[PDB]
């Protein structure tokens, strides 16, 4: 009765009170994160064969 | 070149040999899938084979190993784990012939059979239909008519006619008539016969698979 | 010649019927067997079709060497090439026909074991075992055919030079009897396998599922094609043997025809070789 | 008291949630990412191919060292693959052959395994005996096991086929915390980099952010219109990708709890089985049912490249912590490394 | 984990004996075996090796051909058949387990061994700098050694091991690949090297650390031992 309905309502209301930020700020943060680690990604940028452990 | 990795390569080769042996053993083993509604009928079927999650049963007949997998107790959406049974040699479907008098159950069994038969994953695997509770079905027919759950039924109120009508209704649900074959059978009290029919169906499907592998089928 | 009594003829009939049928077999075999070999190479390589691929390569070897025989026939009994080409071509022809017959028998046995005996170790045989058995089947034919690779240069004819190795010589040596066996024993094996397959398949099934008789008809077609393409050249050779025993020591009174007849019905071997891909590979839906 | 009031209250609450989401949605990620140059075509070669599996492969995981990976298949065998040398480090014979999930502990000492059986078996690899045994059996679930991922040497988060997700203790072997927020079958599971939050996908076409310690979920996303088949956390930890049978990938962020972009195309009509990000998260790799794999740009939503080395359904896809290579598993019984 | 060995005693010169060892508590089949002998006054010396699959059987140059090693996996025992023994053959033989895979710790466990008395080039050498060093409790001591050929393989793994042989007991592994500590080794132990010169540091010396320290090289298979440094408390 209340274990699956009242508890669900309380859970949802707890979810509803969390502060939120604008989508633009999150997008900017994500873009900055990708830009900062652009050179640290072996896949995004080509890696020399010597540095590649899988090179034949 | 390698100095210490050669031992690792030898160990990998040994592991590969063991894996190949185990795979050959598994291929020699024959896989069967058990499906249907009603715990009593499936329990009777598995008990008739003479030597929690999924219950796996192992038994041998005519020097052929048989593996049976129980999925009735899984209690999960079939759309997410039925693809794991792609390589099953055959599928056994067990339905209680007396379910027509209990609450609609026969309609649910027919719906499940239609869903399994038309599944894209089982477009080639054969299905074996086991009609349980023969004596109980005869008693129910002599007590209640089959027209209760079959409005379209119009025929003699006899055990043979009712059984034939039920079989015909079950078979027509197989849309892939050419690609798939249904080995319907009636369960009997005496032992050594249901297992014999299962072995015959498995032999037939294995012959089909071998012919297809060769190229003829 | 040959330290025996060989009685080769010269009939003005070969240059009439042989060239057309030989060219037709050329066209319909090179486009058929080579194409099937290309499909096999491009496209799982389990033992099911390893024997079929070996048969295909043997057939491709059979008709790729044909030019030389076609040259022998167009300029009748006029062979310009050397000893090495003649021995190589005779060896290749004999080897290819031997391999084709042996692989037909092997495929028939494989089907018989895959149908009559569904539960057997031979059904799930390993790829390496198939490779080794194919190598042994090739090696036996190599050993059998190596006997004629050491012969001399093209035989004389009081003029142009011949090398056919069949002739009508009265020595009844081992190779002709072996040739007879190559049609007798494999024919019996294939017929027994087909009969047992029919008995085991019609008894319990084949009442429906059109894909089953679609293949049984092809099996019967294979058997009928074998008997029709390899029986005439054998019965004619039995008649040659009978004439050999009933005559010959008296300077054969022009057996004639029968030799011509043998050499025209010999085209059935190449006909069967050319139609093998359509009957075996292209027939299978896979 | 009655559904006629509780359901209406829930509907009004969902209305408020949607209104807040619409108000917060000021600019889509698509038009804000046009100022950055496109990644361009990416070509990946199969440096190594791993063979030895004789059944359909369903799951694989990469180790912390980014050299050893564990693979699972229906034949009932776990193989620890040395990607550098393609060596078979270990071969664990599974008691139950019905397995479709596996995991590797961050420390590399234990490997988890499960499937249609209700046990997320734990195996010890660094034992003195030299043979692999079952450290513990976690048979506290009812439905089929879907995915259990290690949290530490003693804690593992498990998602089963029922509507409940549970957290297990290796030493105790008891349900430390059980999550029952989901209303449908749970399929996908992924953990945040900080090992404090995790997101579980379910067939109800929704994803929920769960708290490892708190015990109750904090966000719910219902962008997808079909069962949620795959999920993976973004490296930054503030977002996670998602694969589904709808044939599209949706990116949801933890803070703004919106649906940023939908990766879809007319050509693709089949579902997505596994999804994972790269080290920087720019490249999103998703495994599709058809005989190929696709790389999606996390910001531009363009087809960066196609990995068509497989001939059957791709069932798993993992990227190393180092990020030097990507392993793609499929139903071909072979594993291929792309980079 | 236990390794019981037997087959010792007085042996007449030129005779033949069948050394046997019993393995229990661990997978004998999956683990390779090495045979190591100790001279009464000198250090240990490798003798022979047998792999898990009973293949790649290797012998030292001084026992090549003369010695043969066989194992019985179902019997869970190891055997060493030695024939035509000479005066210098006398030594204390040891049974050593070993496994080979990524992250493995070979030579981790050593058998107790049994005494054996007899009535009367192109190998990597280990030039140990010192044969005896004086130490006191609570102090730090450094042990160094030199190798003729650099042990830094092309894969970046250096094949160096360290062993501690306390008096009255068999040696035990301390560090393998000079970057990883074996099971049960206190964390105070540390090792480092440049690929050709190796230094072993033992900080916070304890009474149980007394003994003699041996080294290893595993690049070329004709394994050779070190001179040995004796620690006196
Ligand atoms: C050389 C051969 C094959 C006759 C022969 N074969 C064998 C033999 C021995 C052992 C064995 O295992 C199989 N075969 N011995 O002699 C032959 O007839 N060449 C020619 C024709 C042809 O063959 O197409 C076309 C024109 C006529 C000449």
């Amino acid at each position: 009765s209340i274990a699956q309905a009242r508890k669900l309502v309380e859970q949802l209301k707890m979810e509803a009170n969390i502060d939120r930020i604008k989508v633009s700020k999150a997008a900017a943060d994500l873009m900055a994160y990708c830009e900062a680690h652009a050179k640290e990604d072996p896949l995004l940028t080509p890696v020399p064969a010597s540095e590649n452990p899988f090179r034949e | 070149l390698s100095a210490e990795d050669k031992a690792a390569v030898e160990r990998s080769k040994m592991i590969d040999r063991n894996l190949r042996e185990d795979g050959e053993k598994a291929a020699r083993e024959v896989k069967l899938l058990l499906l249907g509604a009603g715990e009593s009928g499936k329990s009777t079927i598995v008990k008739q084979m003479k030597i929690t999650g999924i219950v796996e049963t192992h038994f041998t007949f005519k020097d052929l190993h048989f593996k049976m997998f129980d999925v009735g107790a899984q209690r999960s959406e079939r759309k997410k784990w039925i693809h794991c049974f792609e390589g099953v040699t055959a599928i056994i479907f067990c339905v209680a012939l007396s379910d027509y008098d209990l609450v609609n159950r026969m309609h649910e069994s027919m719906k499940l059979f239609d869903s399994i038969c038309n599944n894209k994953w089982f477009t080639d695997t054969s299905i074996i239909l086991f009609l349980n509770k023969k004596d109980l079905f005869e008693e129910k027919i002599k007590k209640s008519p089959l027209t209760i759950c079959y409005p379209e039924y119009a025929g003699s109120n006899t055990y043979e006619e009712a059984a034939a009508y039920i079989q015909c209704q079950f078979e027509d649900l197989n849309k892939r008539k050419d690609t798939k074959e249904i080995y319907t059978h009636f369960t009997c009290s005496t032992d050594t016969k249901n297992v014999q029919f299962v072995f015959d169906a498995v032999t037939d499907v294995i012959i089909k698979n071998n012919l297809k592998d060769c190229g003829l089928f | 010649i040959d330290k025996k009594n060989c009685c080769v003829f010269r009939d003005d009939f070969i240059v009439k019927v042989l060239p057309p049928v030989l060219g037709l077999e050329f066209i319909f075999g090179l486009l058929g067997n080579g194409l099937a070999l290309w499909i096999f190479c491009f496209h799982s390589w389990k033992s099911s079709r390893i024997f079929l691929f070996n048969l295909a390569v043997a057939d491709f070897l059979l008709i790729i060497c044909l030019p030389f025989l076609m040259d022998n026939y167009v300029r009748r009994w006029d062979w310009k090439f050397g000893d090495i080409p003649c021995r190589l071509m005779l060896f290749m022809l004999a080897m290819n026909r031997q391999g084709s017959i042996i692989f037909l028998t092997v495929v028939a046995v494989d089907r018989y074991f895959r149908v009559v005996h569904p539960h057997h170790a031979l059904n799930k045989i390993s790829n390496r075992t198939a490779a080794i058995i194919s190598c042994l089947l090739w090696g036996i034919t190599i050993g059998l055919t190596v006997h004629l690779l050491k012969k001399k240069m093209p035989i004389q004819n009081g003029g142009a030079n011949l090398c056919s190795s069949f002739s009508i010589c009265h020595t009844f040596q081992w190779h002709e009897a072996m040739f007879l066996l190559e049609f007798f024993l494999p024919l019996g094996i294939i017929l027994f396998c087909s009969a047992r397959i029919i008995w085991s398949l019609r008894q319990r099934q084949m009442d429906r599922h059109a894909k089953i008789k679609r293949a049984i008809t092809f099996i019967m077609v294979v058997a009928i094609v074998f008997v029709i393409c390899f029986l005439p050249s054998v019965v004619v050779r039995i008649r040659i043997f009978w004439l050999l025993h009933t005559s010959g020591t008296q300077n054969c009174e022009v057996y004639r025809s029968v030799d011509l007849a043998f050499f025209i019905t010999l085209s059935f071997t190449y006909m069967n070789s050319m139609l093998d891909p359509v009957v075996y590979y292209f027939s299978s839906p896979s | 008291s009655e559904l006629d009031q509780l359901r209406q209250e829930a509907e009004q609450l969902k209305n408020q949630i949607r209104d807040a989401r619409k108000a917060c949605a000021d600019a889509t990620l698509s038009q804000i990412t046009n100022n950055i140059d496109p990644v361009g075509r990416i070509q990946m070669r199969t440096r190594r191919t791993l063979r030895g599996h004789l059944a359909k492969i369903y799951a694989m995981h990469w180790g912390t060292d980014s050299r050893l990976l564990v693979s699972a298949s229906q034949d009932g065998k776990l193989i620890i693959w040395d990607s550098y040398t393609t060596n078979k480090v270990h071969a664990i014979p599974l008691r139950s052959s019905w397995v479709m999930t596996c995991a590797y502990a961050p420390s590399g000492n234990y490997v988890a395994c499960g499937g249609l059986d209700n046990i997320c078996s734990i195996y010890n690899l660094k034992t003195r005996e030299g043979n692999v045994r079952v450290s513990r059996e976690l048979a506290g679930h009812t439905g089929y096991l879907s995915c259990c991922r290690f949290l530490d040497d003693n804690q593992i988060v498990t998602s089963s086929g029922d509507t409940t997700c549970a957290l297990w203790d290796i030493e105790t072997g008891q349900q430390t915390t059980t999550f029952t927020g989901h209303t449908g079958d749970v399929m996908s599971l992924s953990l945040a980099p900080d090992t404090r939050l995790f997101v579980s996908g379910a067939c109800d076409a929704s994803a929920k952010l769960w708290d490892v310690r708190e015990g109750m979920c904090r966000q719910t996303f219902t962008g997808h219109e079909s069962d949620i088949n795959a999920i993976c956390f973004f490296p930054n930890g503030n977002a996670f990708a998602t694969g589904s049978d709808d044939a599209t990938c949706r990116l949801f962020d933890l803070r703004a709890d919106q649906e940023l972009m939908t990766y879809s195309h007319d050509n693709i009509i089949c579902g997505i089985t596994s999804v994972s990000f790269s080290k920087s998260g720019r490249l999103l790799l998703a495994g599709y049912d058809d005989f190929n794999c696709n790389v999606w740009d996390a910001l531009k939503a363009d087809r960066a490249g196609v990995l068509a080395g497989h001939d059957n359904r791709v069932s798993c896809l993992g990227v190393t912590d180092d990020g030097m290579a990507v392993a793609t598993g499929s139903w071909d019984s072979f594993l291929k490394i792309w980079n | 984990v236990q390794l019981v060995e037997s087959g010792g005693g007085l042996v007449q010169p030129g005779g033949s004996r069948k050394l046997s060892c019993s393995a229990s508590g661990f997978a004998f089949s999956s683990f390779g075996m090495h045979w190591v002998r100790q001279a009464p006054e000198k250090g240990l010396e490798w003798v022979a090796y047998i792999s898990s699959g009973s293949g790649t059987i290797y012998y030292a140059d001084t026992v090549k051909g003369r010695f043969t090693i066989s194992r019985d996996d179902p019997k869970n025992t190891l055997f060493l058949q030695m024939t035509s023994l000479r005066s210098e053959d006398t030594a204390m033989y040891y049974c050593v387990r070993s496994i080979y895979y990524y992250g493995s710790s070979p030579f981790d466990f050593w058998g107790q061994g049994t005494t054996l008395t007899v009535s009367a080039s192109a190998d990597i050498v280990m030039t140990q700098a010192t044969s005896s060093v004086p130490v006191t409790p609570g102090e730090s001591v450094s042990i160094s050694c030199r190798s003729s050929k650099s042990l830094l393989h092309s894969n970046g793994n250096t094949y160096l091991y360290w062993f501690l042989q306390r008096p009255g007991q068999s040696p035990q592994l301390l560090i393998y690949r000079m970057s990883n500590l074996a099971s049960g080794v206190p964390d105070r132990f540390s090792g480092s090297g440049s690929g050709t010169a190796f230094t072993l540091t033992i900080s916070r010396l304890e009474a149980e650390d007394v003994g003699v320290y041996y080294c290893m090289q595993h690049l070329e298979y004709p394994l050779t031992f070190g001179a040995g440094t004796k620690l006196e408390l």
